[PDB]
């Protein structure tokens, strides 16, 4: 265990590289990536048709990927959506350089 | 398990190292490795 | 007194009778945190709040 690897893992989780890692892990279990893309698209279409009002700020495709990751034993936030606890107040948005 | 280099690193050496990292760890780890290398390079420059 | 040929007034982009299409600013040649990659310049706010490179542009609309 390296002692000074807290901020790196924190930034990896916050930025969204978890999505890339999960995509690579889910493509390492598929022969043809095009059929995987079509399957994910169909599942996201079913999710959208089931609950329209649920989405709009939460992505159905990210929700499908998070469900597939959670069903594989790896804990992932629902649709990879996280909120900033250190937000100053309403109407204040962070500036990502 | 990575080698330790005590020689000058150049563009061809960097391309070789990136190809070997893509072969060993895959593109997923290589992306983060390349980002960290870019950050360190800019800092030292 | 002014002879036949001397300069009475100075037009735009001209000061003292010589062509002046720019400004003289302090410059350093070094890499800074990637902001200079390829060709790119990192400039200070002094050029902004002192109107060093301010310009006026006039566009016409007619019907």
């Amino acid at each position: 265990r390296i002692p000074f690897l807290e901020e790196q893992v924190r930034k990896i989780r916050d930025g969204g590289k978890l999505l890339t890692m999960d995509i690579h892990r889910l493509l390492l279990n598929e022969d043809n990536r095009f059929d995987f893309v079509n399957e994910i698209a169909a599942e996201a279409k079913q999710y959208v048709e089931n609950n329209r009002d649920e989405y709009g700020a939460k992505k159905a495709i990210l929700h499908v990927l998070s469900n597939r990751m959670n069903d594989a034993g790896v804990y992932r936030a629902e649709a990879y959506m996280e909120s900033d606890p250190f937000k100053p107040g309403p109407g204040y948005m962070k500036d990502e350089l | 398990n990575l080698v330790f280099h005590n020689k000058a690193i150049n563009g061809t050496a960097m391309k070789r190292l990136i190809s070997r990292l893509i072969d060993h760890f895959g593109m997923a780890y290589t992306s983060h490795i390349l980002d960290q290398v870019k950050t360190l390079g800019f800092q030292q420059a | 007194c002014i002879k036949k040929g001397q300069i009475l007034a100075d037009g735009a982009a001209t000061v003292g009778g010589e062509l002046a299409l720019g400004k003289n600013v302090l410059v350093a040649y070094m890499p800074w945190e990637g902001y200079n990659s390829e060709d790119a310049v990192l400039i200070s706010e002094r050029l902004v709040y002192e109107d060093i490179y301010t310009s006026f542009h006039i566009r016409k609309y007619e019907i």
